[PDB]
């Protein structure tokens, strides 16, 4: 969630701040696998 | 490592009287239980059991003083009615991660008033359509909740 | 066997030979007479070893208790011999008792190749996982690249190999270690704990080590990836006309930020080389400074290049020009003053090249020759690679060819800076301004006719293949390869970090890193106060608390003392920065109330000392009757996720006491536990005599010697009778702390341009 | 009681106003441009 007067803005600048505001979130570098796919890779989804 | 020893180093070999808190965690339990805590004790206000594999509720001092418990990431699935006869004072109740089936595990907390915040996370009760209105509604003596009954404050 | 060992010794010294040798040879000299050998190696090993394998038996088996297990002669088949033996003293053997003992015999541990050929099955895991795609049968364009063949646990030079090899799997001869086993303090502790409980020969665990951790670079045809995972595989990837899809079974950008950061704040002041320096090696990347993976790869970076120069470690000795890596040809440019007229009008008085010369440049990924005259660009070949590539190429060798056509096509104004505000030579100025404006030059240039020919085709101003190309462009069809004789010669470095050649000619200037800024995929952890106080709160608090654990054993100790001087470090003014002016105080004031509470009513919490401390920095604000404030959520610049939770953890700080970890600003680390006992399990690793140090001579008070077990029961300060690399009897004193040559240094250094500058 | 105060953090919801506690200041934002700062009053 991230409160907004209710102006209309692009899907990239509301994700940009969205990050912003759980910084937490988008600095994470180090990925706690917890489940995994029987095909996946999760190395290269994890880097996408 | 056993309730033994943690409450030897809680109690550090001194009179049972004399804390008014315990942690019991990550202790392993015979058969599903949380011995190690006699009769004897009289004063108690805290409480937290949390990876004890604690299957029932039979074995609690009775006491009058304690207003918080914790129970968390334990398959105990049973009537909780007991703990009005071993300590209706509870005031802040924690499930968080235990396992209960149906709504009617939780009804023998009617009897209880002196609850006012109960927590059920990733309970397989917590999956149901008006789950939240219908425990509401079920314990009236309730005054708190998960967290958002009107408002969002700390314990 | 010991007793065999003394018996043997006494029987070799009988003879006089012996006696006349072993005490006129030194330990080091020991080399020389072990290469003495006869070198009567088979011209032939084929025909060698189709002659043995028929002999009735060729092998050679080492006297032992072992042959007892199989007889001589199993159902009728002769397997070993009693005969005695000259060149090795040992039995006789065929084959067939080799097939036997593979069927029959003892049977030993499965255990030790689990982890002793990691390496191997961590090969076989990335074919076994890898996916395979399809096959591209027309023609692959390949470059020849120097590449690491395999890849590698951490890379490091030889010498250093060679000294953790020995620190791993030699615990004895460990004299006095030095500045590299701290660094791979954790590489020397796992790869400890992993070969430990094995029975095979030390010196394959050596050479196994050695290849795990020694790289190994070659040249090679390559298209596509370069990383060792691929290369392993390159026989079957690649081919001369065909191609096939292969995916098999990060700190870089971290340590370009780092050094562009620490170049940047070094070149603001003067002498930035002693600060830059400093700031090098008192930096860490979550495990390890940064001569931790700046000595791993090749080269890198213009700024990476500066800092191991300003640091100890080779450098690949390419011409750095803005982003072109410039390699000198033939022909010697006359470095000379003249006053030129630029497009915009202005007369500017540079050094210009007289004579000509020619360079290979290359860029990102496009290769190319320059042949250039003074005051003119005289050919280029290039590669077709990237567009942006290209573009890069062809405007950075226009501004270094110092073309009169590039100086006329100027049309704005050159005033610019860089970050730290410093105005640049003419030279970097028309750099950065073609390339802001990249069509300024390209439209004024010129055209000429297109490369005529069978491969030779144009290229046009907007990086197209299209025709009509630039005048002196070409794009050719081909390979260029390029950059041979890394000699990585003696270049020297002057204190604004502007590298020379053993001349006096200038090879990388201050300014060639590009001021662009990126985020540090790792926790960047430096260890000095001037450094950090520009990043955004969460780094702030994030270097603060990694300030604190690391140096938890001082801090610790100056708790039990309870005196102010603990909270008065400078570590925590840039803390001070983001704790809000108008209530900073009242933090200051609460947490020195709580922890003077720890202190005396109750017993040690490092979580919480480690949250609380920091924010006493300031002086208290107490109550108007005189008690402290109480608080139970510190809110932080920023607000909002900015905040930190007294009681359990909040987003920049949480421990755990189930597991004993922490998390601080979205990183978990590892509290083993709490008290001494968990300081010394970090200090699991380090090294073996590492705890003592050296003082005086045998001594012989103290009568014979003592292990490593029996050292460690000696209380500090004590003397102790050691014996150090391959005997060299010393007396040693065990140390009461751990100590860093670097970081006196660099203090000494401080004061001694603390006293300069007061003197001036 | 007074006026936008980047440090204080950036505007808080009803949310937050609502579960506010006596004697501390918060910001808001009337529209687009006109934020203000506030204090919470026990009358």
């Amino acid at each position: 969630a991230n409160m907004t007067e209710g102006k209309s803005k692009k899907p990239k600048t509301l994700a940009k701040e969205c990050l912003e505001k759980y910084s937490t979130l988008r600095d994470q570098t180090d990925p706690i696998l917890i489940m995994k796919s029987e095909k996946a890779n999760e190395n290269f989804l994890w880097k996408l | 490592m056993e309730m033994g020893r943690r409450i030897h180093l809680e109690l550090r070999n001194r009179t049972p009287s004399d804390v008014k808190e315990l942690v019991l965690d990550n202790s392993r339990s015979n058969e599903g239980k949380l011995e190690g805590l006699t009769d004897e004790f009289e004063e108690l206000e805290f409480l937290s059991t949390i990876n004890v594999g604690l299957t029932s509720i039979a074995n609690l001092p009775k006491l009058n003083k304690l207003k918080k418990l914790e129970l968390s990431d334990n398959r105990v699935s049973g009537g909780l009615e007991v703990l009005a006869e071993k300590c209706p004072n509870l005031t802040h109740l924690n499930l968080s991660g235990n396992k209960i089936k149906d709504l009617s595990t939780i009804e023998p907390l009617k009897k209880l008033e002196n609850l006012k915040s109960l927590d059920l996370f990733n309970c397989e009760v917590t999956n149901l359509n008006d789950y939240r209105e219908n425990v509401f509604k079920l314990l009236p003596q309730l005054t708190y909740l998960d967290g958002y009954d009107r408002d969002d404050k700390e314990a | 066997m010991t007793l065999a060992k003394i018996e043997l010794l006494k029987q070799l010294l009988r003879d006089n030979e012996a006696k006349t040798v072993l005490k006129q040879t030194t330990v080091d000299q020991y080399n020389i007479i072990r290469k003495f050998n006869t070198s009567r190696i088979e011209k032939n090993p084929s025909l060698r070893m189709k002659w043995a394998m028929c002999s009735n038996f060729p092998l050679a088996l080492t006297k032992g208790d072992m042959a007892n297990r199989i007889p001589l002669e199993y159902k009728g088949i002769q397997l070993k011999t009693n005969a005695e033996d000259i060149g090795t003293k040992g039995q006789m053997c065929s084959i067939a008792a080799v097939t036997w003992w593979n069927t029959y015999g003892p049977i030993g541990d499965t255990e030790g190749f689990e982890r002793v050929y990691e390496s191997f099955f961590l090969r076989k895991m990335r074919l076994d996982n890898a996916t395979w795609g399809r096959i591209t049968f027309g023609p692959v364009e390949r470059v020849r690249k120097r590449v690491l063949l395999n890849p590698l646990t951490k890379e490091m030079p030889p010498d250093e190999a060679s000294n953790v090899i020995m620190e791993i799997l030699f615990p004895k001869e460990a004299g006095i270690p030095r500045e590299s086993t701290w660094i791979h303090r954790e590489l020397i502790k796992e790869k400890r704990e992993k070969l430990k409980g094995t029975m095979i020969t030390p010196i394959v665990l050596a050479y196994m080590l050695e290849r795990e951790l020694v790289a190994r670079r070659r040249f090679l045809p390559v298209a596509g990836a370069t990383s060792a995972e691929f290369i392993e595989m390159l026989h079957c990837l690649q081919g001369e006309n065909w191609r096939q899809i292969y995916h098999p079974g990060s700190r870089s950008q971290s340590m370009i930020v780092a050094c562009r950061k620490i170049i940047r704040r070094s070149i603001v002041a003067s002498n930035p080389l002693e600060l830059a320096v400093e700031i090098a090696n008192k930096t860490v990347i979550d495990t390890e400074p940064l001569k931790s993976c700046l000595a791993a790869i090749d080269g890198g970076d213009v700024a990476c290049d500066i800092i191991r120069a300003a640091l100890g470690l080779k450098i690949r000795q390419r011409q750095r020009f803005g982003r072109l890596e410039l390699k000198r040809i033939s022909g010697r440019g006359f470095k000379n003053d003249e006053e030129i007229l630029i497009g915009n009008g202005t007369i500017q008085k540079i050094g210009i090249w007289d004579g000509e010369e020619e360079f290979h440049v290359r860029c990102g990924e496009c290769r190319g020759i320059l042949k250039k005259s003074k005051m003119k660009l005289e050919k280029l070949l290039i590669n077709s690679a990237k567009k942006e590539d290209m573009r890069d190429l062809i405007i950075l060798c226009m501004v270094f060819s110092q073309d009169t056509r590039m100086f006329q096509g100027v049309r704005g104004e050159i005033n610019f800076l860089n970050r730290a505000g410093q105005l640049l030579s003419p030279m970097y100025q028309l750099q950065r301004y073609f390339l802001n404006r990249s069509n300024d030059l390209f439209d004024q240039w010129g055209y000429e006719e297109s490369p005529k020919a069978s491969e030779l085709h144009g290229i046009n101003e907007s990086m197209n293949a299209s025709d009509y190309t630039l005048k002196g462009v070409v794009v050719t069809r081909n390979v260029i390869d390029d950059f041979s004789s890394t000699e990585t010669e003696k270049v020297s470095i002057t204190k604004n970090l502007s590298l020379i050649k053993r001349t006096g000619e200038v090879i990388m200037g201050a300014n060639d890193v590009s001021e662009l800024e990126s985020q540090a995929q790792l926790m960047i952890t430096y260890d000095t106060p001037k450094m950090w106080e520009m990043g955004t709160t969460k780094e702030l608090v994030q270097n603060t608390y990694q300030w604190v654990l690391k140096n938890l054993v001082t801090l610790k100790a100056q708790f039990l003392l309870g005196k102010e001087d603990m909270f008065q470090w400078d570590a925590f003014e840039a803390f001070e920065s983001i704790i809000p002016q108008k209530m900073a105080g009242q933090y200051s004031g609460f947490a020195r109330a709580v922890l003077k509470q720890m202190r005396d009513q109750e017993v040690m919490k490092t979580d919480q000392f480690i949250k609380l401390l920091p924010f006493c920095f300031s002086p208290p604000k107490l109550r108007s009757n005189g008690e402290p404030y109480q608080f139970l959520k510190l809110v932080l610049k920023g607000g909002g996720e900015n905040f930190i939770e007294v009681r359990k953890g909040s987003p920049l700080f949480s421990y755990n006491p189930q597991t004993e970890v922490l998390t601080i600003c979205g990183r978990m680390m590892s509290l083993k536990g709490k008290i001494e006992d968990e300081e010394r399990n970090r200090s699991m690793g380090n090294a073996v005599l590492a705890g003592f140090l050296v003082s005086g001579k045998y001594d012989p008070d103290l009568g014979d010697f003592k292990t490593i077990e029996e050292l460690e029961k000696l209380k500090p300060g004590e003397k102790a009778n050691i014996l150090l690399y391959q005997g060299k009897p010393v007396k040693v004193v065990k140390r009461k702390r751990y100590s860093a040559l670097s970081n006196d240094i660099s203090q000494g250094i401080k004061r001694q341009r603390m006293t300069v500058e007061s003197m001036g």
